[PDB]
């Protein structure tokens, strides 16, 4: 199989620098370029630059000339993206994409992404509260995830068992802290007769929370 | 440095309809153009390369066309899995600039929100906070207003609203509203109403609870 393996999310202070990585495996063509792309939430894809692994030559968009530095290790088939003098403007998701050739056909593979958050604000674990209703066939239950920084958290229900009927909303920032909600809709014969649970992870603060939806 | 003017910015079509997206280049790019599909919270997927060549495992209802500066993407039998943002990219010069994107909505029948209101959890109360949460789920179209009535009077501030992107299963939207109070402001009132306005219903949908069940 052919695939691009990126590094994990980054949190960094303004003025600092960071070095993401992007590893490849099983590419038929060794000459194809590693490319890097920037995406802000609800904004367009934005080409940063590329590198030629045969020789280490790079090209950048003028907006990123000096900001981004793309390096490679053809020895290990991994490519890195260093960003310097970071500001909030650099906060975004960063993809590494690379093409491949087999016969006379082309293929475009993309990495999973690597989030980068630039801010002076302190890491803060989330407070997770259950939302059970007071006094219909399906019943909606809720989960409130409040007071955390930075993004992201991950919300599941019954350890991911309850996969359908879920609505998890975008976080909203206010006063250096995110607040987020998730809803789940399940049959009335399911709850409160059985245990329904809210699972939250906030990797930045190494927090893992389970919140049971106890009635009333 | 060639520019990519993509059009339209947004689009909305029902399943089975035929749609046409366009990228204009500021100079000639000799068919060196790719179209990509990006699904929410996922990486972009290639569709067409070299202007008209379908990428691996891409259905034939997709086809690209054009030449020189003017390029366009066509979708004939629009299927559920086609929702998302479509980009174009060129590889003619050394700077592979993307178009701005064309976001594609799935058009569906009107649906009123299912409204649900929840009082603060005891745990949050006991720490001094009090958030009232209201979900407005699975409605269409996207356009919607929610307001909070506390003991009959409209409340402005404390409200934080959030909206999901179009659902991949039923093509609806859903919205969340959070009114945060202090515990002791919360206990100074009894009736809390989440009131929703939407084109499906001329009279607004109302969900309430009394602080004393
Ligand atoms: N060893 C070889 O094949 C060399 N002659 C070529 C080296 C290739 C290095 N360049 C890249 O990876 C950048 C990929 C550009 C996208 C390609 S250009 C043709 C095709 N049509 C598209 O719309 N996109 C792809």
């Amino acid at each position: 199989e052919v695939q691009l393996q990126q590094s994990g999310a980054e949190l960094v202070k303004p003025g600092a620098s960071v070095k993401l990585s992007c590893t490849s495996s099983g590419f038929n063509n060794k000459d194809t370029f590693f490319q890097w792309v920037k995406q802000r939430p609800e904004e367009g894809l934005e080409w940063i630059g590329r590198i030629d692994p045969a020789n280490g030559f790079t090209k950048y968009d003028p907006k990123f000339q000096g900001k981004a530095t793309i390096t490679v290790d053809t020895s290990s088939n991994t490519a890195y993206l260093q960003l310097n003098s970071l500001t909030s403007e650099d906060t975004a998701l960063y993809y590494c994409t690379r093409w491949d050739t087999y016969g006379a056909a082309w293929f475009a593979y993309w990495g999973q992404g690597t989030l980068v958050t630039v801010s002076a604000a302190k890491t803060t674990p989330p407070s997770v509260y259950p939302l059970a209703p007071g006094s219909n066939s399906m019943v909606t239950l809720g989960c409130l995830v409040k007071g955390y920084f930075p993004e992201p958290v991950t919300v599941t229900w019954n350890s991911g068992s309850l996969s359908s009927g879920v609505h998890t909303f975008p976080a909203v920032l206010q006063s250096d802290l995110y607040t987020l909600s998730s809803s789940v809709t399940v049959p009335s014969s399911t709850w409160p007769s059985e245990t329904v649970t809210c699972n939250v992870a906030h990797p930045a603060s190494s927090t893992k929370v389970d919140k049971k939806i106890v009635p009333r | 440095d060639i520019q990519m003017t993509q059009s339209p910015a947004s689009l909305s079509a029902s399943v089975g309809e035929t749609v046409t997206i366009t990228c204009r280049a500021s100079g000639n790019i000799h068919n060196y153009l790719s179209w990509f599909q990006q699904k929410q919270g996922k990486s972009p997927q290639l569709l067409v390369y070299s202007a008209k060549t379908l990428a691996d495992g891409v259905p034939s209802r997709f086809s690209g066309s054009g030449s020189g500066t003017q390029y366009s993407l066509k979708i004939n039998s629009l299927q559920p899995e086609d929702f998302g943002t479509y980009y174009c990219q060129h590889f003619w010069s050394s700077i592979y600039t993307f178009g701005g994107g064309t976001k594609l909505e799935i058009k569906r029948a009107d649906a009123a929100p299912t409204v649900s209101i929840f009082p603060p959890s005891s745990e949050q109360l006991t720490s001094g906070g009090a958030s009232v949460v209201c979900f407005l789920n699975n409605f269409y179209p996207k356009d919607i207003n929610v307001k909070w009535k506390i003991d009959g009077s409209e409340r402005q501030n404390g409200v934080l609203n959030s909206w999901t992107d179009q659902d991949s299963k039923d093509s609806t939207y859903s919205m969340s509203s959070t009114l945060t109070l202090t515990k002791d402001e919360y206990e100074r009132h009894n009736s809390y109403t989440c009131e929703a306005t939407h084109k499906t219903s001329t009279s607004p949908i109302v969900k309430s609870f009394n602080r004393n069940e």
